[PDB]
RNA sequence: AGAUGGUAAGGGCCCACGGUGGAUGCCUCGGCACCCGAGCCGAUGAAGGACGUGGCUACCUGCGAUAAGCCAGGGGGAGCCGGUAGCGGGCGUGGAUCCCUGGAUGUCCGAAUGGGGGAACCCGGCCGGCGGGAACGCCGGUCACCGCGCUUUUGCGCGGGGGGAACCUGGGGAACUGAAACAUCUCAGUACCCAGAGGAGAGGAAAGAGAAAUCGACUCCCUGAGUAGCGGCGAGCGAAAGGGGACCAGCCUAAACCGUCCGGCUUGUCCGGGCGGGGUCGUGGGGCCCUCGGACACCGAAUCCCCAGCCUAGCCGAAGCUGUUGGGAAGCAGCGCCAGAGAGGGUGAAAGCCCCGUAGGCGAAAGGUGGGGGGAUAGGUGAGGGUACCCGAGUACCCCGUGGUUCGUGGAGCCAUGGGGGAAUCUGGGCGGACCACCGCCUAAGGCUAAGUACUCCGGGUGACCGAUAGCGCACCAGUACCGUGAGGGAAAGGUGAAAAGAACCCCGGGAGGGGAGUGAAAUAGAGCCUGAAACCGUGGGCUUACAAGCAGUCACGGCCCCGCAAGGGGUUGUGGCGUGCCUAUUGAAGCAUGAGCCGGCGACUCACGGUCGUGGGCGAGCUUAAGCCGUUGAGGCGGAGGCGUAGGGAAACCGAGUCCGAACAGGGCGCAAGCGGGCCGCACGCGGCCCGCAAAGUCCGCGGCCGUGGACCCGAAACCGGGCG
RNA sequence: GCUGGGGCUAGGAGUGAAAAGCUAACCGAGCCCGGAGAUAGCUGGUUCUCCCCGAAAUGACUUUAGGGUCAGCCUCAGGCG
RNA sequence: GGUGGAGCCUGGGAGUGAGGGCGCGAGCGAUAACGUCCGCGUCCGAGCGCGGGAACAACCGAGACCGCCAGCUAAGGCCCC
RNA sequence: GGGGAUGACCCCAGGCGGUAGGGGAGCGUUCCCGAUGCCGAUGAAGGCCGACCCGCGAGGGCGGCUGGAGGUAAGGGAAGUGCGAAUGCCGGCAUGAGUAACGAUAAAGAGGGUGAGAAUCCCUCUCGCCGUAAGCCCAAGGGUUCCUACGCAAUGGUCGUCAGCGUAGGGUUAGGCGGGACCUAAGGUGAAGCCGAAAGGCGUAGCCGAAGGGCAGCCGGUUAAUAUUCCGGCCCUUCCCG
RNA sequence: AAGCCUCUAAGCACAACCUGCGGGAACCCGUACCGCAAACCGACACAGGUGGGCGGGUGCAAGAGCACUCAGGCGCGCGGG
RNA sequence: CGAGGGACCCGGUGAAAUUGAACUGGCCGUGAAGAUGCGGCCUACCCGUGGCAGGACGAAAAGACCCCGUGGAGCUUUACU
């Protein structure tokens, strides 16, 4: 029942992947496995012909997730991105007076 | 638990200060008729040899 | 005439590579023990189950025909429709999912309770409703028993039945063992069976204790103390008083006297009962009468009210970047930052500054607790004299038979009594251990009482606690599969990868199974897949065996092969020589005495309380803490109740460097002083005793040997008893 | 006489045309749990290495001879010399 | 005389109390037993470590700390194994 | 015993077989102080080797291969601390061994079909066996084992395309059949009552209790699976209403 | 013992009971398959045991015995030399 | 002597108790007194298939006979209570 440190929507930045740093838009969050699938790691995952949604022989489909402890959320005009604060009349996320 | 003093030993023998065990002589209580003044008289707290190392073991907590 | 090489159906040794096999190494979602918080549920239907519910549902879990749920409130703020995938669908800032509280429904069984019943089924009575509804079915209320109050009988309200890991009280109650048999005794009033109540229970305000004219309810810990004592005086069992502490609360009622009503009836002047005032005592108290008077002032709940606080949801909460090896940085290198936070865990690896939280501070609409703190009420408040009316009836007391206290019949008290006899009401009684007198203590024959103490189903934190043969029987869909009619017994079974990125696609093959290709840091990391040993089964290479006899080995010579520049070394035995497996039990084993098919894992001399001896320390005629109290929650002090020894004899009285045996200074047994480091010359060589070894002299702790009680180095009976199942 | 169905009888007890048979495949007193980790002077087992010394199977006694207490034999530590 | 894992005293700690063979002094036996039970000594047990006796614990020699492709000897042998 | 630089380093003399035992000195494993540390992807624990080095040793270092994330000095402590034996236990794999057996001596043979694969599956033609059953109908008992379709992961004492084996979908239709809304026997429970420390044990009336009594159904067809139930004919019973 | 036949008590005799004539209602469980075996009990597709009924024909005097054979099934789930 | 089911061969599935490792000859002696393993002599190329059971003091059961245990039970009596 851990919540997240990012929202759905809000722009997030990776830190400790195979690639080191690119800007993406988090879709989706998935807090069950605690792993975001933002835009970065395309995967070559195999898929059987049975259905067929791709009627030749395909070998690539949807995505692969990345662990949420790697990523960090940016404030939209700053370059600051590492910290979190809350609690001004509504639980937002504001650091270094950058908006959510 | 804490060991118990052998009450037969406590009522029969008396240990002295320097480790010696003092107890009476036998052959006196039941029949004393056909005995001389020597054999009646010489009941004079005999000493026990090499058994007091197994006799002060049950005269143990109060000695 | 002669002779070495040589043949390997097959074997043996060594080396390399595989398969079966799942030990070791590493992690935990796990249980184990300690600490506290907390501790009953339930006819307004408990604990626990049967059955069913998901669009499709096998199971687990949550729920109950309103059925992975509904309504209200609070938290929470962006993902959801449980584990849990897959097809197919719709929800959310107009606050979804999730957590907590209060509600509603809650089929059927189960105390089961309308009745029957072989539990999860069947059949009903009365009152209303529905189906065309008379006959048939369904739904919503009520209908079991017992004890009380009202109701004169009818009936209406209040409780109880059953279960609960451990604990407690009462009523019954063993046997093996120990005495190296064994019947009294111990085990033991323990295991076990029944009853009720509890968050504790029991006990509790002296007819007490026991020697001091003393203490002053009760419970628990340490002492006293293994002491006094009991015991075939054997085995062994075993206090109490007092003290230091934790806690501290004391009360209610009958009786004598009085008012109402009812009952018997001589309706007299009295008896019997329930209510209202009146009393709770040993300094004797109290009823009635007289005097002192003033309470209209004070105390105060264990009852009730409110509230601080705690619990059932949670929230805020400081501080970092760059480059390199690599797939991955958290490592490494540079410059920094925070700290009331450098505990832990996760993050492709090893992070205070990536995340969750630890430091610290906030948080209750609603429901429980509220022993803590403020208020109210019930209830208590006094002295002298007279009277001798009352102070707990088959009861005290006596006798016989009994249980408990250490008390087993002994001199046998006291506490309750199964039976027999049997009173008194303060000039009456009980106790101070047969008993008598004196002197002291207390009022029995009615009842209640929190706090301190035991235990953990459950919640969390800790651990020189463990790591899938460990740990609870179960870390896993376990009290399950399975065995037994049943009581009951009772398992094994964790690990791919950072991310399934779980191998699309081609080929052989019926499929399975793979060979390629590809993802992947690794595919001998391939789906019960981390590391993957040994026994075991094979494949390939070197040596040697078809005229040699041995618990199979060791030594020597030589041949062959392989390393090393060489010196040298490693595998094999053709021959020579020498040679009776391991352990136990034994006078004696290679033994035709026992155990062992092989490999991997589990396992056998500890611990509590004490005694003796030795050793390392501290102190020394002194040493020394226990229980408990005060402190951060990995920190210590306080706390001389107590114990050993300093003087010992004697059975005790009693005496004391002496005691006892005894008339005795005869004599003897117990102890006694005999001097170790010893400048001690104080100036008298009697040296009195000194710098001075921490010792004659002992205590506390540690570490070892041994011993007693505990199961006590482990395994293994034939049997006995209690409760039940057949 | 044989047998189906519903029952009753049980552990020092039941039943038995009587063997001490049967009582859930084993009955001179069942089975399950608990006391109970009962007891066993009676078998077996008891796990790393090195060094120093080194036994005894004898005597005196026990409802006792296959086990014991003391002495004898051995070792360690402290003293005598 | 004898300085030796000789003795004496105290304390701690076990084990042993089924022994057997050989020579002598004996008993029972049958002057039989690798038979039973004592004493005097040794050995095995505990030296199944070694050489000889063909092989064998007590018959003889000898008391194995380890190593060497060194000698001398004890008992027993010198025709070959 | 000595040189006594007290040397815990070397000389001299003697000794060094050994069970039960007595004593002394060390090695290894789990965890803890040291540890808010050190080592570790340039590779930790563990596994396989070494003809390497040190040690009289239990062993410890160093080198190579595999492995993928932990280990921990020096100096000490606490033990659930060292295994080859217990007709020990647990798990695996051997010998027995390609050996016995393959389950009544009722009996098989042949031609086609399906299928990759047929002595074993389906059809056809012969032969044999039971036929007071080795046939049919019920009650016990068992609980989907019944039928169809698709398959051989496992099972069938061989194979198997078959299966009483696995997956999925269907299938049990009652006023008259058997039970309850009817009754009762043995026996059980049990108002009243009796007895017993408690649990409880007897027990009238009444209740439960059956392959016992009573009660209204016969024939034929239908499916792959239901039949005295569904259907066709035909006959009855109970209760209520006018 | 109940259904059913008959006589009555309280009660009712505008009720109640019986026979006809027409119209309605009839509830809960079992129901497949094996059921003398491969599906029951025996750890097994086990040569064992399992209650009731039909259980034919021909010949032996008869008969549920014997021999064969209708309807019905079966060749026994390892075979070939 | 003949017949069938096994035994024997082949195709398929394929255990079991036992088991220290074994490269396991005979005789004569020794050894705990009944030798494949010890000593001497003789025989024997290695490995199998079918059969006999004389040996491995072969297997099963920790002798079921006897003795001991101050073991435990069943039974008897003028043994005790
Ligand atoms: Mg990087
Ligand atoms: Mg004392
Ligand atoms: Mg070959
Ligand atoms: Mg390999
Ligand atoms: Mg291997
Ligand atoms: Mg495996
Ligand atoms: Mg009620
Ligand atoms: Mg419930
Ligand atoms: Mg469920
Ligand atoms: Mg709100
Ligand atoms: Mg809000
Ligand atoms: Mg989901
Ligand atoms: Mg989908
Ligand atoms: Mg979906
Ligand atoms: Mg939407
Ligand atoms: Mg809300
Ligand atoms: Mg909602
Ligand atoms: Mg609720
Ligand atoms: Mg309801
Ligand atoms: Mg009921
Ligand atoms: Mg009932
Ligand atoms: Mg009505
Ligand atoms: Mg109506
Ligand atoms: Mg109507
Ligand atoms: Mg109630
Ligand atoms: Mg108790
Ligand atoms: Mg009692
Ligand atoms: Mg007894
Ligand atoms: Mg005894
Ligand atoms: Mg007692
Ligand atoms: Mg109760
Ligand atoms: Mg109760
Ligand atoms: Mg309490
Ligand atoms: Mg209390
Ligand atoms: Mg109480
Ligand atoms: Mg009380
Ligand atoms: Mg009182
Ligand atoms: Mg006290
Ligand atoms: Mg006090
Ligand atoms: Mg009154
Ligand atoms: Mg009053
Ligand atoms: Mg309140
Ligand atoms: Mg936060
Ligand atoms: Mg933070
Ligand atoms: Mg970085
Ligand atoms: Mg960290
Ligand atoms: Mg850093
Ligand atoms: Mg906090
Ligand atoms: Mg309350
Ligand atoms: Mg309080
Ligand atoms: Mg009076
Ligand atoms: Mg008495
Ligand atoms: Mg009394
Ligand atoms: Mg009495
Ligand atoms: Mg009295
Ligand atoms: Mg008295
Ligand atoms: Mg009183
Ligand atoms: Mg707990
Ligand atoms: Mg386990
Ligand atoms: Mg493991
Ligand atoms: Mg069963
Ligand atoms: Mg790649
Ligand atoms: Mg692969
Ligand atoms: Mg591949
Ligand atoms: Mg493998
Ligand atoms: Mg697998
Ligand atoms: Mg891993
Ligand atoms: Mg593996
Ligand atoms: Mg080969
Ligand atoms: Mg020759
Ligand atoms: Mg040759
Ligand atoms: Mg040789
Ligand atoms: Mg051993
Ligand atoms: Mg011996
Ligand atoms: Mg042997
Ligand atoms: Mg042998
Ligand atoms: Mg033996
Ligand atoms: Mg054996
Ligand atoms: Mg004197
Ligand atoms: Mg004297
Ligand atoms: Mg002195
Ligand atoms: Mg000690
Ligand atoms: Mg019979
Ligand atoms: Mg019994
Ligand atoms: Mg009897
Ligand atoms: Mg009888
Ligand atoms: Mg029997
Ligand atoms: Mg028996
Ligand atoms: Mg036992
Ligand atoms: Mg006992
Ligand atoms: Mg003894
Ligand atoms: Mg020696
Ligand atoms: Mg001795
Ligand atoms: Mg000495
Ligand atoms: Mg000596
Ligand atoms: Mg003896
Ligand atoms: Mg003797
Ligand atoms: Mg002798
Ligand atoms: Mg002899
Ligand atoms: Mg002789
Ligand atoms: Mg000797
Ligand atoms: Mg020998
Ligand atoms: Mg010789
Ligand atoms: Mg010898
Ligand atoms: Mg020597
Ligand atoms: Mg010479
Ligand atoms: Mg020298
Ligand atoms: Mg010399
Ligand atoms: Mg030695
Ligand atoms: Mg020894
Ligand atoms: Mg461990
Ligand atoms: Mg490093
Ligand atoms: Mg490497
Ligand atoms: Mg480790
Ligand atoms: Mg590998
Ligand atoms: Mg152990
Ligand atoms: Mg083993
Ligand atoms: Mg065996
Ligand atoms: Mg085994
Ligand atoms: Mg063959
Ligand atoms: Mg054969
Ligand atoms: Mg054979
Ligand atoms: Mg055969
Ligand atoms: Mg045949
Ligand atoms: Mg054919
Ligand atoms: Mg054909
Ligand atoms: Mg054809
Ligand atoms: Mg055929
Ligand atoms: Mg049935
Ligand atoms: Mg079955
Ligand atoms: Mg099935
Ligand atoms: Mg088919
Ligand atoms: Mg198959
Ligand atoms: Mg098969
Ligand atoms: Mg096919
Ligand atoms: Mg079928
Ligand atoms: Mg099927
Ligand atoms: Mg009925
Ligand atoms: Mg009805
Ligand atoms: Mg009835
Ligand atoms: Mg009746
Ligand atoms: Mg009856
Ligand atoms: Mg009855
Ligand atoms: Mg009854
Ligand atoms: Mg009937
Ligand atoms: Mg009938
Ligand atoms: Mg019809
Ligand atoms: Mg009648
Ligand atoms: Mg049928
Ligand atoms: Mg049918
Ligand atoms: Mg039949
Ligand atoms: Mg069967
Ligand atoms: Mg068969
Ligand atoms: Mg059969
Ligand atoms: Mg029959
Ligand atoms: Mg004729
Ligand atoms: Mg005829
Ligand atoms: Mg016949
Ligand atoms: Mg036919
Ligand atoms: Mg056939
Ligand atoms: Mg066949
Ligand atoms: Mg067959
Ligand atoms: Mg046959
Ligand atoms: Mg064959
Ligand atoms: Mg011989
Ligand atoms: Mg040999
Ligand atoms: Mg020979
Ligand atoms: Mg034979």
């Amino acid at each position: 029942r851990v919540k997240m440190h990012v929202k759905k929507g809000d722009t997030v930045l990776v830190a400790s992947g195979k690639y080191k740093g690119r800007v993406g838009k988090v879709k989706e969050v998935l807090p069950k496995k605690y792993a975001v699938i933002v835009e970065g790691v395309n995967i070559v995952k195999k898929a059987v012909r049975v259905s067929p949604k791709y009627p030749q022989g395909g070998f690539i489909e949807k995505e692969a997730p990345l662990h949420a402890s790697k990523v960090r959320p940016i404030c939209p005009a700053c370059g600051k991105p590492t910290r979190v604060r809350k609690k001004f009349l509504e639980n937002g996320k504001k650091i270094r007076v950058c908006a959510k | 638990p804490k060991m118990k003093t052998h009450k037969g030993a406590k009522k029969r023998v008396k240990i002295t200060a320097s480790g010696k065990v003092v107890a009476m002589k036998t052959g006196k209580r039941h029949l004393n008729w056909q005995k001389s003044g020597k054999e009646i008289r010489q009941k004079g707290r005999k000493f026990v040899l090499a058994k007091p190392e197994a006799e002060r073991i049950k005269l143990l907590l109060p000695y």
